[PDB]
């Protein structure tokens, strides 16, 4: 009976309770509805992320890729699973990107991809 | 064009 969007619009609902677990499933029926949308796991990538789940977050970032190349946060939510996992070069370089795709599609989201920069070079310097 | 958080869903 609930459609894809219905089940995707449930999840949001449950990533705004901070029900992240219960959000990621929404989003697997969702896909079980339409596994085209790569939105779907763009959005249970982020649970995942914030589940500490980061291989499944990485897997999820993938399959958006493959459905929207041009995705600014399946870019952004790999880059920052391979800063948490400890690949700054690529997290910068997917980070850079997002940042170029948002500008080149006039999206906003104020200083949150330069202050992400910003974290990863100053993580991968106090690494040397 | 709004602000809005990117560590969010769609």
């Amino acid at each position: 009976s609930p459609s894809a969007q219905e089940l995707k619009e449930q999840g949001n609902r449950l990533f705004v309770g901070r029900k992240y677990p219960e959000a990621a499933a929404c989003y697997g029926r969702a896909i079980t509805r339409n596994p085209l949308v790569a939105v779907y796991y763009t959005n249970r990538a982020l649970c995942y992320l914030k589940m500490q789940q980061h291989e499944q977050a990485l897997a999820d970032c993938r399959r958006a890729l493959e459905l929207d190349g041009q995705s600014v946060k399946a870019h952004f939510f790999l880059g920052q699973c391979q800063l948490e996992m400890e690949s700054y070069d690529e997290a910068i370089a997917n980070l850079q990107r997002a940042y170029s795709l948002a500008k080149e599609q006039r999206l906003n989201f104020g200083d949150d991809i330069p202050s992400a920069l910003r974290i990863a070079k100053k993580k991968r310097w106090n690494s040397i | 064009l709004p602000k809005t958080p990117i560590f969010r869903p769609d």
